[PDB]
RNA sequence: CAGAUCUUGGUGGAAGUAGCAAAUAUUCAAAUGAGAACUUUGAAGACUGAAGUGGGGAAAGGUUCCAUGUGAACAGCAGUUGGACAUGGGUUAGUCGAUCCUAAGAGAUAGGGAAGCUCCGUAUGAAAGUUGCACGAUUUUUCGUGCCUCCUAUCGAAAGGGAAUCCGGUUAAUAUUCCGGAACCAGAAGGUGGAAUCAACACGGCAACGUAAAUGAAGUUGGAGACGUCGGCGGGAGCCCUGGGAAGAGUUCUCUUUUCUUUUUAACAAACCAUUGAACUACCCUGAAAUCGGUUUAUCCGGAGCUAGGGUAUGGUGUUUGGAAGAGUUCAGCGCCUCAUGCUGAAUCCGGUGCGCUCUCGACGGCCCUUGAAAAUCCAACGGAAGAAUGGCCUUGUUUUCACAUCUGGUCGUACUCAUAACCGCAGCAGGUCUCCAAGGUGAACAGCCUCUAGUUGAUAGAACAAUGUAGAUAAGGGAAGUCGGCAAAAUGGAUCCGUAACUUCGGGAUAAGGAUUGGCUCUAAGGGUUGGACAACCAACUUAGAACUGGUACGGACAAGGGGAAUCUGACUGUCUAAUUAAAACAUAGCAUUGCGAUGGCCAGAAAGUGGUGUUGACGCAAUGUGAUU
């Protein structure tokens, strides 16, 4: 609410940096089959819940 | 069952609204210059307790030990007005508003926030319009004989105080409160107790008058004295009922 | 005009809460809502605040006083100041 | 006309949300916000305003000189002249009672 | 902001070592304001005259920095 | 429209939706006529047309809706003058 | 395995079917693009109509904010567009909050219970200790002792209390935070300086009291913080309205010296402050008043000292200034690839008004069996602890509660939505969610209706009006004959003037019932404010009443907006409940009555307790019941 502790905004900081798309070369990994993710969060569709 | 309303008054929500109250109304501390001989208090404030219908007065004395001033909250009594002199001791004068042990006074004087014990600083009749008559002395074994103002006779050691006159504010329930508005304001700085819904209106499982095609009891509201919680209600270990004509 | 047969001051009660309670009510606010003459300054100017508590303006004896809950004095008040002054008399003398 | 919000993210109208209208030089009403009036020092006997003392917040008496904040009297900036002048004389009258209860007891 | 009325009073508060730079502003009204920038006030001088403007000019401090607006 | 009603115009009963007291408050009226009144009667007695107890006797009329404008205000004055003066010059013989 | 309204998963007929219809509404042209009903631009027509579809916040969300690209999925139609996807950027404080204090409360410690998890308990049955002087010390100074005295855990409010900032400008996105200018507060140390001292710590006023300073340790006291609600009155600021001048724009068949926009002065500082607007508001001096006087819209004041005269204080959202025109705004020219966007010109002026709106202040009045927090912190007083110049002249102690000057002010939040799309309701759901500002006209009005600023034109679209629907209307004659029942609808409705019954608790009923009028135009009369030599030249105001004339014999012309009356049953009344089928005659209520209890007590609680509530209480009280106004 704009009124926000130090611990919640460092909480929405790591949510927001749990957030970006996967680079590809990860994927491509051999032996490694992370390719789609679906722990992608969006604000309006699952809440973080503080 | 359930846990009736009498039961759950043990506290919580009905604990008593104290917030605006200004301080207790004992008299004082039962030291060496009210045991010996007198002191003299200027009372300063005369105000208004919430909760309470007579007024506190709020009276200023010296510290015999310290170099301080004490304030205290006696119960003002009709006639005392601020910057008045009140005078609490055995020496003190038989005047308005003085503080005298019990014993030192002549019978059938009207005294007011009388103590049940020396030190008590004030139990009996402290309510506004209310008073205690000393009725007789014992001197053998100093005891004061009071009568109290519901009028039983109670017997107290010739040692404890009381403040001469009458507890201040008159006779208070002359007037009709007239509106339940009145009763809820009234009621509002003193507990939860207002309103009181009747136990016949309730149902078995809250009450034990609930229930029933009819509203009425189904047996006598008069219950033993030793009943257990939650069934003592109505009228307990009732003497007699109905109304009377004439008796002492 | 009149303006009122016997009602008076319960007028602001309309026509509810009964007639002898508005009669009741009616002589104690009359007693209440009255200006009394301080002891000590000799003006009408005593008026009531919170049920008990009586006080006169002006420049001088703004004392307050401790009274009955819609009179000045009662007539109990009164009859236990005479014994009482009866009774420091006889102790004295 | 122009409207004003509120300079603060204080969003009731409380007794510290007191704001005033003012009109910048640049032809903007806005609301300035203001703190609450002050308080004359009362009389310790009579609970009169005294004479002579200005009104202001608690803390800001603490940057006025010491003049500003009394009268050049006993018992100045504490009680009126009239509380001075009646305690004088009520303490003179009441030592020359004692003096001649102690003359006429001797 | 302080406003002075004294001519010899700014010329002391000009010497005064805190005074750092002076302001002259020429309004449409022919008078001439002096603003002195202390550390804590600027103060003002208003002059209506000319002839008096010059003199003070001449008589201000030629070691502090004066400058036009 | 303001010029025309200015003039008197549309201020009729058919344009009227409030009461009378809604659209003009009799105690504004009477608080102005009031005024006027205590205002005219101080002008007199400080320029001496009329005494302090003549003065006081008009404030207590006024007070009590005696006078119902300026106008008659004066009309009172000047018959209470001239009744004065005539007992004035009657007794002087 | 064929079943178990079997389990998990996948997939059918219904079916291209029900449906995608609340919230007045869209149209034309151009640009882009493969593709335009949904994008952008322009024009037109509209709506929200200031209790908004506007501008901000609290809670909640967390990047949704901004820029650049994309149109795989979502935006129940579409998409070149998006709160979608991708890549980057964005939140700057001594002055705004938190942080400090305390409230209801929570909760350690001592101590006491409990097998124990843990419970009670917060100066409690505790050896519960931080503040005040110099005893010693080279010498002009906080450490070792000397006897103290009711100190005390902490947590608990982004709406309570509280030290201090405003203006203009700036970004794509931040502003009381950045920039420019101008201020303020707190803390730390301590350069002047006048005063007074050849001896003690200033003067003036008959007083209220005033000043540029004008020594002050403990201890004590007082004040501020610090307080309800309603009603009227008076003042100020902003807004609204209005008369001129100036600049620009609109209309111009005709008329309109016309219509519209701008004409601004913040914090802070100084001097006045009843003047120019507003107390006799408080107090003081002279004087002593009945033929009593003064005085408010409102009835209060005076031999406890009126009226009157003269003073003192309270002092800004008041006046004159500085800030500050150098800012901002409007208009008009020159460079013309113009570059760091530069330069050159003006005006920003003079007046008025009010039962007007919002906020605020001042003096009042009413109400309470209701009397309407605490603490941190700051100030003042009583009191006198302590101090050391003298060769009549250099030299020090106070004055840093005078003025000026120096340094420092850490940490956390700051973007954005705050909702018919950013919160919750499974969602971009017609639901719900606290609060600030509120223009003009009509009108009593924050009613309804239209309009200005601002915002939006977003709710899948096109074609045609079949039955039956939903919503809105009308209807000859009859007028409830319909129906269980006048269900529904109609009818009445504003204002002014007449008139108003039974009954009654005398207060009401009552707007009873029942009648008349209402437009426009031209006038008349009355009701009020400074004013030149009892007169009187204008300016600036709203009402009320009446008359004539006139038209569709009409006029609260839209909107807005009581149907009324006669009886019975019941509940006295105001009020409250079955959230989501029952609002009532049910509950409650004041009134009335009964019962218990004088503290070693009544009632209630607890497993126990050196345990809790009533109880900051004391029979005019507490607790437990029944009935339910008055008579
Ligand atoms: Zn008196």
């Amino acid at each position: 609410p704009s009124h926000k502790s130090f611990r919640t905004k460092q909480k929405l900081a790591k949510a927001a940096r749990q957030n970006r798309p996967i680079p590809q070369w990860i994927r491509l990994r051999t032996g490694n089959t992370v390719h789609y993710n679906m722990k992608r969060r969006h604000w309006r569709r699952t809440k973080l819940n503080i | 069952g359930r846990v009736i309303r009498a039961q759950r008054k043990s506290g919580g929500i009905f604990q008593a609204h104290t917030r605006l109250r200004k301080g207790a109304a004992q008299l004082r501390t039962l030291d060496f210059a009210e045991r010996h001989g007198y002191i003299r208090g200027v009372v300063q404030k005369i105000i208004h307790d919430p909760g309470r219908g007579a007024p506190l007065a709020k009276v200023a004395f010296r510290n015999p030990y310290h170099y301080r001033t004490d304030v205290e909250t006696f119960v003002a009594t009709e006639g005392m007005y601020t910057g008045q002199f009140v005078y609490c001791g055995k020496n003190a004068a038989l005047t308005v508003g003085n503080v005298l042990p019990v014993g030192e006074m002549p019978e059938g004087t009207i005294i007011s926030n009388v103590e049940e014990k020396a030190g008590d600083r004030g139990a009996l009749g402290r309510s506004s319009g209310n008073y205690v008559i000393i009725v007789g002395h014992d001197v053998d074994t100093g005891k004061t004989r009071v009568k109290l103002p519901s009028g039983a006779k109670k017997v107290v050691p010739s040692s404890a105080r009381g403040v001469v006159g009458i507890v201040a504010g008159g006779g208070r329930i002359d007037k009709p409160l007239l509106k339940a508005g009145r009763a809820f304001h009234k009621y509002r700085v003193k507990r939860n107790c207002w309103p009181r819904t009747r136990g016949v209106a309730m149902n078995p499982v809250d009450h034990p008058h609930g229930g029933g095609n009819h509203q009425h009891v189904g047996h006598s509201t008069t219950v033993p004295r030793q009943s257990a919680p939650g069934q003592k209600v109505g009228l307990i270990a009732a003497r007699r009922t109905g109304l009377l004509r004439g008796a002492a | 005009t009149k303006r009122t047969k016997k009602v008076g001051v319960t007028g602001k009660y309309g026509v509810r809460y009964g007639a002898s309670l508005r009669r009741d009510v009616r002589k104690i606010e009359v007693q209440q809502h009255s200006r009394y003459q301080c002891p000590f300054c000799g003006r009408n100017t005593v008026k009531r605040t919170a049920a008990g508590i009586w006080c006169c303006n002006g420049k001088g004896c703004k004392k307050v006083l401790a009274g009955g809950a819609w009179t000045v004095t009662t007539a109990a008040a009164t009859s236990a100041r005479s014994t009482i002054r009866r009774l420091r008399e006889m102790v004295e003398v | 006309a122009q409207r004003v919000t509120y300079r603060r993210r204080l969003a009731y109208n409380t007794r510290s949300n007191k704001t005033r209208i003012i009109k910048t030089p640049g032809n903007n009403i806005r609301y300035l916000h203001i703190k609450k009036l002050g308080t004359i020092p009362r009389c310790g006997d009579t609970g009169v305003p005294l004479q002579g003392i200005p009104a202001l917040r608690p803390r800001e008496f603490a940057r006025l000189s010491h003049n500003q904040k009394k009268v050049q009297r006993a018992y100045g900036g504490c009680l009126s002249a009239n509380a001075v002048k009646d305690r004088i004389v009520r303490a003179f009258l009441i030592e020359e009672q004692k003096i001649v209860k102690q003359k006429l007891k001797q | 902001p302080r406003q002075i009325s004294d001519i010899k009073q700014f010329l002391e508060i000009a010497r005064r070592k805190d005074a750092t730079s002076a302001r002259i502003k020429k309004n449409t009204n022919k008078d001439v304001k002096f603003k002195l920038r202390c550390s804590k006030y600027l103060y003002t001088l208003v002059v209506a005259d000319a002839k008096k403007a010059e003199k003070l000019r001449q008589s201000l401090p030629p070691d502090l920095t004066v400058t036009e607006v | 429209t303001h010029a025309a009603k200015r003039l008197g115009r549309h201020t009729g009963y058919g344009k009227r939706k409030g009461t009378a007291e809604a659209r003009m408050p009799s105690t504004v009226v009477w608080m102005r006529r009031q005024r006027v009144l205590r205002r005219l009667l101080r002008k007199y007695r400080e320029s001496g047309k009329i005494d302090k107890h003549l003065y006081h006797t008009l404030y207590l009329e006024a007070k009590g809706n005696t006078f119902k404008h300026k106008r008659a205000l004066i009309e009172h004055i000047q018959r209470a003058k001239a009744e004065a003066n005539r007992t004035k010059l009657i007794q002087e013989q």
